[PDB]
């Protein structure tokens, strides 16, 4: 691929070393966002607090992030997702992955 | 083959004397060797492309064929008949002289006719940097013309040829590519003449640029050979010549430098002041050796320069002591009975000689700039040479003060204008100086980790250490240059001195437990700062305490490695940090076009 | 920009021109042919 | 082709494995491209032309055909059993291992053989300048000989072989032209044998000199795409390497250097003195940060270096209070708890370590200069290293007294050693510094226009600062070498600044009543004296406040300019002011008629 | 031939205008000329050595023959179509421009590639200085790798394929020599690809290096034509321009230049105090010219530069005169009626303007260093422009006080702060300036040996002297490399002296009893010191009173001597002192030989 | 150094290899390749 068209960065954009010299006027978390607060098992509210930023101080107008939060209901699917309400967490297929979500309005705010 | 072409004058036979370089009516052929019509077209191929601005203007007279100022004779060309008789040549193409006369004037006369023009065409085309390097970035060509349109200064040459000039250009920047006649459309690919010259400068994004990094590759390895950085820390005796010392003229500040950091200083340390006389132009002064220790610069080990004490700025207090005003401050020799730092009293100074004195008493030299009354900048100076001290065993040079009468004020003073800035001048560059003697030949190791901290500050100019300074220095910048011995790379030249780190701990763990395998990760790393260091400061090289740097082994060691590292560079040296230095191309192309953007709106 | 016509197989003022820098062919005529004593013969 | 010669080993077929490197009892044949031969021979060219001194003093042993060292082998050359598979290359002229070792000791041998001759005709030759750059000039020839026949030392070897050195000469100085022996007259050419290269070296009038206005050139093309000036004003991270920071150890005089002027220097700026004391080497000692501000080195921001204070020719007050005398000076690390800047009172002090203390007090280390009692140059000096310093927020290096007593007399004195040339050089290049923190790589871009006046003159040595001013430096020396920045030629430089200027006030001016339609004749000056600003002073780009050229365009405008105006001089550049240049040449070869005309009558 | 090929578009005949560049679907063929494919070939071959390294990791993709690139049309080939009508070529080997794209990018990813793995085989390679330049040394081979299987660090690519490493190895290190497999023993002979150049790098014992010598040689040659050396004493009007000054801002200390040291500086020399007034920023300030002669830069003659006075570390005495305390220090033009050193009183100064102050008064811009209160290095700083002075034929520029009070206190102070350092950066190169006044052009012979001792160190940051400095110190730098003015050899710079000593005396020895035959012995000596003294100090031959040096022969001799001697220093000019820079690099193979002796013991 | 076998014409622990410095072929491979403008064409 063209250089100039397409880059490509190794490590994780969890960890804050990765940040210096990136800059993008737009970033896209779909599919990972989750997976991230589920491997530095962390707060899903907690982690964007911190990527946010980060894609702000990267230069960024836009932002889309695949977040997985119950906006429309609490209730669950049988069989897809597992919303166990004694930690913020999910279930894709109750344990094929495990990751921790947030709320549509604390996360809202 | 190559030279002149022969022929043999005995006919037929050609042996090695029955030729004779073939002269006549045109001077004498010399042949044209392959490589070297490479240059002569290459030459004109650049002269032919201004072709469409010389019938513009009616100048040049046709394209210049370098087939029109050669020949093809056809016998034995060498440089000697001896030698011109292995080379028989059929048909060759030779250029006789009086030619060889007008390839050159007609080259001549043509470059300064281009040589103009082409300048004004720059103006111009780099009146838009048509240069980026990383992707691409065009400019709708309307808005970029009818702006020079403006730009272009009254007096140019691109307005009064415009099409005329641009059909030069095409030829010279890819960047402006012409549209084609039958399709009206630009072709992607660019056409300039310079075809493949042009494709290998570009910033190739895998490493940075071929033209680039082999460069400054052949250019270290130029200097590698040349001053004879190889062989730095030689233990040998070695003729300053080997040093190619020049330019070298060292200034201090001496009554500072204590005599034991610099050999070529010595002090009358006594215990009361050493009041002496000396008629000077009639007038008898005295010379004070005041109060403390009064440091001269010793004649003996001082290389016959030319030493020239400037006493400016330095304070001048003819207010206190009026003992002080009145007395021309002069550089002046002094000889002494027995050796100074052994001399007592006036009785032991055997004469007194004013090398130099400066006219006018110190109360004219002086200007007051906040009551401290400073010294009106002025240079005293002598010219010490080498024999003019024979068998004078000891005699000093002082930049003393001469005072034309010694009172109880100046009893407490010492007149010594050393404190001023003396700049020492070898001047004859045959002779070194070293540890205090002066000598023909320095054997570099052994100034090595033998000077202290500033018994390297405190060097005489153009005295081995300021020799084994100035010759680090240059293996300092091929390394600081060509090696990248400023990244995590463990690169050739910290890696050279690692394996003598190894090598020498390792043996120093023989005999006894051997309780530590030696390390490595951190043996590396301490040998990356040693050479990182190094580089730095070539200096400290030379100071005793600097770890590693110090040990007999390294340098004379990282050099030979820094030798052969440079000797096989490969050409993409250059792939070091070409990422980044790719990526911030990429910015610098996003900016520019970000103008082009603006030179397409504003001028529409 | 007047045009011109044959003088040069290209018009300025032409149609379709176009300027437009690609960081693949860098600009250059010929500057550094060598000529020194050693290396020109 | 290239490289060694191979052979199918299995017989016939060659299948690209067949072949095999064809060695032997000889070594290994290597093939001798065209080029390659045109270099062995113009050294063997450069050895026959001797041919007259070999055969005079009976060494030599004939003239070298490089035909005697070669071979015509016949087979696959390539560099490896693969790609040689596309080279098939017949009775090609290789040249053997041992035969490579031959011409090269042969090359060898004799190049000493005649490098000591060719010595001797210098000194005679040279010791009557036969090079003239404008018109002619002539010199009876008898006078001339007859006259060398002196000046000449006893030594030389063309006084022992006049006409066999004069035969070798012939041949080098195109100014001796022999009479020909059947007309017993001149021949007007001359026919040296370097014919050519001695053609295209004369300084031709209408370009100053092709060989020189060509390097010149490449030479600067070499520094911009080595160093990597192109990218110099890039706005985005770059490592340190991407500078090549070597032989970098800056120096000051802080303790004057305010902390706002630069982050690496810290001050305690506190009403009353903070009194500590410490046990070093048993006594015990005062720290004084006495009546002023007392500004210290601050140990975070400053990149494990090799601090050298040294304190010399500074005032050393003992005289008056004598409190200061006893007191060995020293440079010590300060650990606050507090930040200082905040830090009131001795309670704040966590601890003080005399990293480098001075043995002997405070009257052995002066010396008397006129009252004023000096310091005996000295250097103190840490080694401070990033991490000995890790956790520890406040620590502050500080070259100060240690009191062995306060009294009163020390209440206004303050004995902060600062005041003296501290030099610190950075011993770990890949980090550098900006701003007061220690990073791994810079962001060009935001050092220009970013400092302030002295916020660069007082830069910490290998600091951004620091090297986005010896890259800045480097351009300099292209434009101000390459380009004419220094002319009213409206050169490339300030060309390229020009259409940034144009551009920028052009749309400034859109939007509103436009009253002002571009100067152009005022902004082709304004922008030329911005380049020629640049030129003069690199620095100056750095610094907040100066006109012009701290705009975001220039310089990234300006070094892309520069870039393609390099890559185009043509050859015939030289024509710049090649009219004085020519006239001043005429002046010289008239002069020196002159002297040709005396060594014409006083040796007639 | 050379450039893109071209056929008869109008077809068979081909005349200078049936003709037309053959492009096509594939770009323009451009032809392929002998020596240009020496490089492609060569860079090719570079790549083809790490075959083995290739294929071990899989990236690569087979040799890269460069006759996939090209092709074999026939046309003619020129640079237009007038010229190609001269070069018919026959199936000549033309590369298409998409393909002259492919070669490149192709030796760029491959470059890449390589120059990666190139790195780790480095790190160990030179890991144990594969390269001694005297005698042999070898170092069994079983240690030597057991040992690099350590030092080595984990992250190498020499330890993942150490014998697909060794096999790229072999062919870049004539050290490492393969046991060969059908007698399992050496070769003697070392067969590695760079067979010719490797041989041709060794330090001969007969000569140095012929890289070496070669390129001191070819590159000083670079310079002489460059700058323009030649001509460095011309007498004629020379553009600034010829001197290419670059990177020039020189900073002082005024207020101690004595004026007639340096025109571009006027002191007011008046009997009393001249306290004039002024409304600076409201508040009414007294401008002081105190007691003493306060020295300023004067206006005139002073090339509209940067001036940037700096005041710092010194003396601020506001301890004593409280006078001195509260006021500003500020820069300050100062116009006066009657022209300067004639201007008696305060009704005598036309008008003062504060060009640039300093805000806070002197009493927070001090920082007590032992008694003595210093001043914070601060920077006060104007911007002087020739025009902004256009007829006002008296002004100067001063770096004073500014006292808001005047007071019996201040009566001997004389607050002239010019103690500072000053720095003056011409902003402005084309225009220099000499003895007062600003030109355009120097005449180089005029400023030989026309300024005295000081009338150099005080020169003007670019003007003439500073110009005819610059100068020097190049021609200084060419004779100090490549010729051997530091030796008993009377080199050719400092026989070209000689020559010029004997015809001067020789002819002031003409009429009267000519008692005295001249000397040669007293003259070849005399001559070698004063070639000497030119290399050590270049500067000297400005100075008044300079022996031989400073008369019109010299220099305009010495240059064009040292000129042709640089034009034939053969190849072998390393030949001088050959004998102990052998001795000295047997020296250093025995101490490596040493070194192998213990890294085949260590590990066995 | 464990054997390979014909990757590559040489074992790098085959039988009696080598490593012998000679002052007379200074090892290296090719980095000064000429390719400025006026040079390369
Ligand atoms: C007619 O001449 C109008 C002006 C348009 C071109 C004049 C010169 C400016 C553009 C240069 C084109 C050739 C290379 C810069
Ligand atoms: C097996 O790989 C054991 C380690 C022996 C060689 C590893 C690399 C060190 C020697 C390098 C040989 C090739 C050129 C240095």
């Amino acid at each position: 691929f063209d250089p100039a068209l397409t880059a490509y960065v190794q490590g994780d954009y969890s960890t804050a070393a990765f940040w210096n010299g990136i800059r993008c006027d737009s970033a896209t978390a779909i599919f990972t966002i989750g997976a991230a607060a589920a491997a530095a098992g962390t707060d899903l509210i907690a982690f964007v607090q911190q990527l946010i930023p980060r894609i702000v101080a990267a230069g960024g107008t836009r932002m889309w992030l695949q977040l997985n939060t119950p906006l429309y209901e609490v209730s669950s699917l049988p069989d897809l997702i597992e919303i166990d309400l004694r930690d913020h967490v999910y279930r894709f297929n109750g344990g094929e992955r495990v990751e921790p979500y947030a709320d549509p309005v604390p996360l809202q705010q | 083959p190559t030279g002149k072409l022969w022929r043999p004058v005995g006919t037929s036979v050609a042996t090695i004397d029955s030729l004779a370089i073939v002269s006549d009516r045109f001077g004498q052929y010399s042949f044209v060797n392959e490589g070297m019509r490479e240059t002569f077209s290459k030459a004109l191929f650049d002269i032919n492309m201004w072709q469409p601005l010389f019938q513009a203007t009616k100048t040049g007279c046709g394209p210049i064929v370098l087939s029109s100022f050669t020949t093809t004779t056809s016998g034995y060309v060498g440089a000697t008949a001896g030698d011109a008789l292995d080379n028989p040549v059929t048909n060759g193409v030779f250029i006789s002289t009086v030619q060889i006369m007008n390839l050159q004037r007609t080259i001549a006369a043509r470059m300064r006719d281009v040589a103009l023009w082409q300048k004004h065409l720059d103006t111009a085309m780099t009146m838009l940097t048509p240069d980026i390097s990383a992707g691409s970035a065009s400019c709708n060509w309307k808005s970029l013309l009818a702006f020079a349109k403006d730009i272009l200064p009254l007096d140019n040459l691109c307005l009064t040829y415009p099409n005329e000039f641009y059909n030069v250009a095409i030829h010279r920047y890819p960047a402006l590519k012409p549209g084609n006649p039958d399709t009206k459309l630009p072709d992607a690919q660019a056409h300039p003449l310079g075809e493949v010259a042009g494709a290998f400068n570009a910033a190739t994004s895998e490493v940075g640029s071929l033209v680039g990094s082999s460069s400054t590759l052949s250019q270290a390895i130029s200097t590698m050979a040349g001053k004879d950085l190889d062989l730095i820390e030689a233990d040998t005796p070695l003729p300053v010549s080997v040093f190619t010392p020049s330019l070298a003229p060292r200034s201090y500040r001496p009554a500072f430098i204590k005599p034991e950091d610099a050999k070529w200083i010595a002090e009358f340390n006594n215990s009361s002041l050493i009041r002496k006389t000396l008629t000077y132009s009639g007038a008898t002064y005295t010379v004070q050796l005041g109060p403390g220790p009064t440091r001269v610069i010793d004649m003996n080990a001082m290389i016959d320069s030319v030493l020239t004490l400037d006493v400016s700025g330095t304070i001048l207090p003819y207010d206190t002591n009026p003992d002080l005003s009145t007395s021309v401050p002069a550089f002046v020799l002094i000889q002494t009975s027995v050796p100074i730092q052994q001399v007592t009293t006036a009785a032991n100074i055997t004469a007194i000689t004013v090398v130099s004195a400066a006219g006018a008493s110190a109360i004219n030299l002086a200007i007051n700039v906040r009551g401290q009354p400073r010294f009106n900048m002025l240079h005293l100076q002598a010219t010490f040479e080498r024999e003019t001290i024979t068998g004078i065993p000891y005699i000093y040079g002082l930049g003393t003060f001469l005072i034309p009468s010694p009172t109880s004020s100046s009893n407490f003073s010492n007149p010594t204008l050393m404190d001023g800035l003396l700049t020492v001048t070898p001047v004859l560059l045959r002779e070194t100086t070293y540890k205090g003697e002066v000598v023909d030949a320095i054997v570099p190791a052994t100034v090595m980790a033998n000077q202290t901290s500033e018994e390297v500050a405190s060097a005489l100019a153009n005295d081995a250490i300021v020799l084994v300074s100035n010759h680090l220095n240059k293996l300092a910048n091929v390394v600081g240059d060509a090696i990248p011995v400023a990244s995590r790379t463990d690169d050739s030249a910290t890696s050279a001195i690692v394996s003598r780190l190894a090598v020498q701990h390792k043996l120093s763990q023989v005999g006894q437990a051997s309780p530590t395998p030696p390390d490595y990760p951190l043996l590396w790393r301490r040998a990356k700062r040693a050479a990182s260091m190094f580089v730095s400061n070539p200096s400290l090289a030379l100071q005793v305490g600097i770890p590693v740097l110090t040990q007999s082994g390294m340098l004379s060691a990282l050099t030979s490695g820094v030798g052969t590292a440079l000797r096989t560079g490969s050409l993409g040296k250059g792939v070091t940090d070409a990422s980044e230095k790719l990526r911030a191309r990429q910015s610098l192309t996003v900016a520019k076009q970000a103008f082009f953007d603006q030179i397409g709106s504003l001028w529409p | 920009g007047n045009v011109q016509t044959s003088v040069n197989t290209y018009n300025i003022t032409g149609d379709g021109n176009s300027f437009t820098p690609t960081s693949d062919m860098t600009s250059t005529a010929a500057p550094a042919i060598d000529l020194k004593p050693g290396v020109l013969n």
